[PDB]
């Protein structure tokens, strides 16, 4: 139900403009209840025109300057449909890199939780797993700031993708 | 022949013109902040502001009237060189691209060796363009943080100048701490990075130093090769380098805390020019309110008489922050905790630049008189372990009223088997016989009523101050008629106070 | 207790030299076992503050003790041996490995297992 | 015999009530004694422990003055994350849910969570932190607002797990200031469930407890006492706050 | 007296300013509880290289 909040929310609210998702955005806010921002996402995925598509990742894209653990949403959330597109594919791949050379001190490999979904970029992007640790090493090596411990820790899981094998068990008996 | 710079007492004589009752420690700040040079002082003092804002803008990190920042900087460094003759504006060139590249603590015969300008000339040219740099000592200064970056992204030196600086500078670093410290961060700079790998690679030389200082020069070496080795492709090496650098890296982050929070003895095993290095480079991190590393930056250099005059001027700043916190809503208040250990470390710094009494007025102004006997203990502890008795004394007796921290002062002296004074010991006692004290806790545990009454007792008996029967009826007064709790319980806290309370109204 | 004799006995004319005893025997009962970093820099910090009033060029080389000892392990593992099972897994299926690494590997487990508290927070399942 | 060191933890020693979810009285008085003894509900307790209500008590009745809920997430592997709702009144602190779930960062148990924060009305979200993990409340945070809207405060500990835990609630236990609803007994000793399913009195809070030692080796299991022993202690330190007058 | 002996040792050290052979009569007179204190070993390792440095051209090792 509570589908008229939605005929309210997106009241004349050009989602193919930057303008009109910010407005609706703020018609979701102005009655305060049911706050997740995957709804949001995928209605006004629901909502767009064709042949605009690539309009509204671009804006949806800039206009939140998203942080880092919510940027895992929008791409969940693009129809499969869309993948036919190439324009779409070449988008989603800027966007990507985008996002690797913005949190380059804070992107790791982890057991316990994913923050980034590395192999769902890589199938929506085409770029290669292999390509995307690249991106993010070389945006290390040129930034101004010292790192930290935990950065420095979790460097081998990101170098460990160059070595030969016969390098890497040198590695370990020296570690 | 040469001309000599003001003393004291010319400064003395100077300050007391415009401002007839000002006091020593306005004359030692005065004094030091201006480099005792007339022409400063006179610029200063021409403006007729009140006396605590003509020191107040001397101070650490002033008022940023500036809404741009660095527009006034420009115009005065840009006049500086078309007044200046035709062999001086190279030299004031040289001495820009040497300020925006150096590590914050420098010596000037470092300075004057890479950059071959004497000097004098350095001391003029920061004499002249005023803040924000200062010269002190030796030793030249930025005091305000914007102004640095500006000054640092302005006038960044180019190739050639680098490749001079390093070339200089290399030499030197066999005797210098200073050198081996700041080579690296050029070497990566001047795209030496060869060099810089095999510097941290190999078991390269250092100078005889302390272990404080070679942590320092280990954990850069690492930290710029690692750079240098991604940027050249060498990956097994750079995963080695992180592995070795990690552990250096929460070494150096376990070890400032540990400085931090022993500055009784951290003072006197590290001399002065660490102690100024380590304020110089902001090593101490917050303790949950915004402005909590001033309180102990103007501990540690109150330790030291010829520092005076900046420890107050640190002091001075700290006001300001704590100010700021007694004026949030009460649900913001409730989440930047203020801990007594800052209580302490503010006392013991105010005790040390203005006296025992402007110490003592400040510990009033906390609502609940628990947080005095909370001070009281800590205080009273340093003290008694440096043997300052007569310090104490002073303390003891400069507390009029406030009961509770003479009855924290005689709980820590029992412990040494130490005499407190007689004077505040006799008022303490007239005033405990006529009204209540309760040292509650918020805990319904630990109440510390009995050991305080206890230790009072003991310390008026063994000074005969007073007579049994008053003492019996003290006792009588607080020991419970029934039984309490802790005697069977072996880990209660409270037990032995209960054991030495009962068997003193025995016997 | 030892650490209040000590302190007490330099002030006292005469029984100076129990000062030191009172010292050493209270290093003793720690130097020789397993703790952190942290805990053991604590620990030459109050053997430096109780001597003070009497011998400060002792007092300071304890002082130096504790500078040194905050570089050996602490927090920072959990985090160390998750670099070393990272690349443990990648190397593992691809050669042969001598039987003295699978060896170490297996005695640095039993060692990492010492320092944590709590159970729950060490890795068992893939270790 | 080493009876009377060898176990701290007592039940005989804490009042048990079926107590009112929005007054309650102001103090209370501790005999157990034939009258008192409750002889229906499933006991754990090692022999001589027997629960008893509370003899007598005022006739006056105010509400809670503050309300927590206390989470200790699971680590590494699987195990049950732990949970605890309290409340204060003047001396006395009352235990009204203790139990777990099983499973990670998933969404059913975080689903589960922000409902149980919705369903006792509570106040404060608590948790322990270690390690500089970081995640736990960046997480959590945006899944708890769609249910219920208050903040989220982290602690850390330290030392002996085991000692703390007894020198915890030994204090307040002699004291005699835990009241228990009545139904959590049941309900723990009913959810007490194996990975299968099956009944194990191990993962039973108060088997955990009175089984608790100072010793390294004393138990394989804390998970729920742990988030009890957290919750006592913020109640226990929370609720100062100073000002500075000039 | 206790407390005191380290500033014997540089000040006997310093005083005299010992030639080749006399040296020798200075470690050899020091007690073995003198040994249980760091600072005293930290002050005669400082005082054994200034004689290994003041005399480099007479200092060898011999049979006789």
């Amino acid at each position: 139900g509570h589908d008229q909040e939605w005929e309210s929310i997106f009241k004349d609210c050009d989602l193919s403009s930057i303008d009109g998702i910010s407005a609706a955005y703020e018609k979701f806010r102005n009655v305060p209840e049911f706050y997740s921002k995957e709804t949001f996402i995928k209605k006004a995925i629901s909502r767009v025109k064709t042949g605009k598509e690539c309009s509204f990742i671009t804006a949806i894209g800039a206009i939140f300057h998203w942080g880092l653990y919510d940027f895992k949403y929008i791409l969940e959330s693009i129809p499969d449909e869309w993948t036919s597109r190439l324009s779409i594919k070449t988008t989603l791949a800027g966007l990507i890199k985008e996002y690797c050379q913005r949190f380059c001190m804070r992107i790791r490999k982890s057991r316990v939780y994913e923050i980034f979904p590395f192999s769902l970029a890589s199938r929506l992007s085409g770029i290669s797993e292999k390509e995307i640790f690249g991106i993010t090493l070389e945006a290390i090596a040129e930034s101004p700031e010292p790192a930290n411990s935990d950065r420095l820790f979790s460097l081998p899981g990101l170098l460990v993708s160059k070595l030969e094998s016969n390098e890497a068990l040198d590695v370990l008996s020296y570690a | 022949l040469s001309l000599q710079t003001f003393n004291r007492d010319e400064t003395a004589a100077h300050l007391h013109q415009k401002f007839p009752d000002a006091s020593e420690s306005d004359v030692d700040e005065f004094h030091r902040l201006s480099s005792c040079n007339p022409r400063v002082q006179a610029l200063s003092l021409s403006q007729n502001l009140p006396l605590n804002d003509t020191l107040r803008l001397l101070g650490p990190n002033p008022k940023t009237v500036e809404d741009t920042i660095g527009e006034v900087l420009e115009k005065s460094i840009a006049r500086l060189r078309d007044t200046a003759g035709i062999s001086e504006r190279a030299q004031i060139d040289t001495i820009c691209s040497a300020l925006a590249i150096l590590r914050p603590l420098i010596p000037l015969s470092v300075l004057s060796a890479i950059s071959g300008v004497a000097g004098s000339a350095i001391k003029s040219f920061a004499l002249d363009l005023g803040r924000p740099l200062i010269v002190s000592g030796e030793t030249i200064q930025f005091f305000d943080e914007p102004a640095e970056t500006w000054f640092q992204r302005r006038f960044r030196p180019s190739a050639a100048d680098l490749h001079q600086f390093i070339t200089k500078l290399r030499p030197l670093t066999k005797d210098s701490s200073y050198a081996a410290s700041v080579l690296p961060a050029l070497m990566l700079e001047g795209n030496q990075l060869s060099e810089l790998i095999e510097l941290a690679i190999s078991s390269q030389a250092l100078p005889e130093t302390s272990a404080v200082e070679r942590r320092d020069i280990e954990l850069q070496r690492l930290q710029f090769a690692l750079k240098a080795a991604l940027r050249t492709g060498r990956y097994q090496d750079a995963a080695k380098l992180a592995l070795k650098a990690g552990g250096e890296c929460a070494g150096d982050n376990r070890q400032r805390v540990l400085l931090r929070d022993n500055i009784d003895l951290a003072a006197k095993f590290v001399g002065s020019n660490g102690v100024q290095e380590l304020v110089s480079r902001n090593a101490f991190p917050d303790t949950g309110w915004p402005g909590s590393r001033n309180a102990y930056y103007a501990a540690i250099l109150s330790e030291y008489p010829e520092l005076s005059g900046e420890a107050r001027s640190r002091l001075r700043l700290t006001m300001e922050w704590l100010t700021n916190w007694s004026q949030l809503p009460d649900d913001e208040r409730s989440r930047q905790n203020v801990t007594d250990q800052d209580r302490a470390v503010m006392l013991i710094a105010c005790l040390n630049i203005h006296g025992a009494e402007a110490a003592a007025r400040e510990l009033r102004r906390w609502r609940p008189r628990k947080l005095s006997f909370d001070a009281g203990k800590i205080v009273a502890m340093q003290l008694l372990a440096h043997a300052r008795y007569d310090e104490l004394d002073q303390l003891a007796i400069a507390a009029g009223n406030d009961i509770s921290l003479v009855m924290g002062i005689v709980l820590e002296a029992r412990k040494l088997h130490r005499p407190v004074a007689e004077q505040a010991i006799r008022r303490t006692w007239r005033l405990l016989k006529s009204q209540r004290v309760s040292i509650k806790d918020r805990n319904h545990a630990n109440n510390q009523t009995i050991a305080a009454i206890t230790g009072m007792v003991e310390m008026a008996l063994i000074q005969s101050v007073c007579t049994e029967s008053e003492s019996i009826q003290l006792l009588d007064r607080y020991l419970p008629k029934v039984p309490p709790y802790a005697l069977t319980s072996e880990y209660s806290k409270e037990r032995v106070a209960y054991v030495r309370a009962y068997a003193l109204q025995a016997n | 207790t030892l650490h209040r004799f000590s302190s007490v006995c330099a002030e006292i004319s005469g029984l100076g030299e129990l000062s030191y005893h009172f010292a050493e025997l209270a290093l003793s009962l720690w130097r020789d076992e397993h703790s952190d970093a942290q805990i053991k820099a604590d620990g030459y910090i109050d053997l430096s503050r109780s001597l003070i009033s009497l011998d400060e060029p002792e007092a300071k080389e304890y002082f130096n003790q504790a500078i040194e000892v905050t570089n050996k392990l602490g927090d920072e593992n959990l985090s160390r041996w998750e670099a070393i099972l990272d690349l443990a897994e990648y190397v593992a299926g691809k050669t042969q490995v001598p039987p003295e690494i699978s060896y170490k590997l297996a005695r640095c487990a039993e060692l990492t297992r010492e320092y944590v508290d709590r159970d729950k927070h060490f890795a068992w399942s893939d270790t | 015999l080493s009876d009377a060191e060898k176990y701290p933890l007592r039940l005989r020693d804490a009042i048990v009530c079926a107590v009112d979810p929005e007054r309650a009285p102001l103090s209370y008085q501790w005999l157990p004694n034939r009258q008192n003894r409750n002889e229906e509900l499933p006991n754990v307790g090692l022999k001589g422990d027997d629960i008893h209500a509370f003899h007598t008590c005022s006739s006056r009745t105010a509400e809670y003055q503050s309300k927590i809920l206390v989470i200790d997430p699971s680590g590494r592997g699987k195990d049950e994350t732990g949970y605890a709702v309290l409340y204060s009144l003047n001396g006395y602190i009352y235990l009204m849910e203790v139990g777990g779930f099983r499973g990670g960062y998933d969404d059913a148990t975080l689903e589960k969570l922000a409902k149980k924060a919705k369903q006792w009305k509570v106040q404060t979200v608590v948790h322990e932190s270690n390690f500089g993990d970081g995640m736990f409340g960046k997480i959590f945070s945006p899944i708890l607002l769609k249910h219920h809207k208050c903040a989220l405060e982290e602690i850390r500990a330290k030392g002996m797990k085991e000692m703390r835990i007894c020198d915890t609630i030994e204090p307040l236990m002699g004291a005699h200031k835990l009241v228990i609803r009545d139904e959590v007994i049941r309900e723990d000793y009913q959810t007490a469930r194996d990975l299968d399913g099956k009944h194990d009195v191990r993962y039973s809070a108060f088997y955990q407890m009175t089984r608790m030692t100072r010793e390294r080796g004393a138990v394989a299991h804390d998970d729920r006492i742990d988030a009890i022993a957290l919750g006592i202690e913020y109640l226990r330190e929370g609720m100062l706050v100073d000002s500075r007058v000039g």
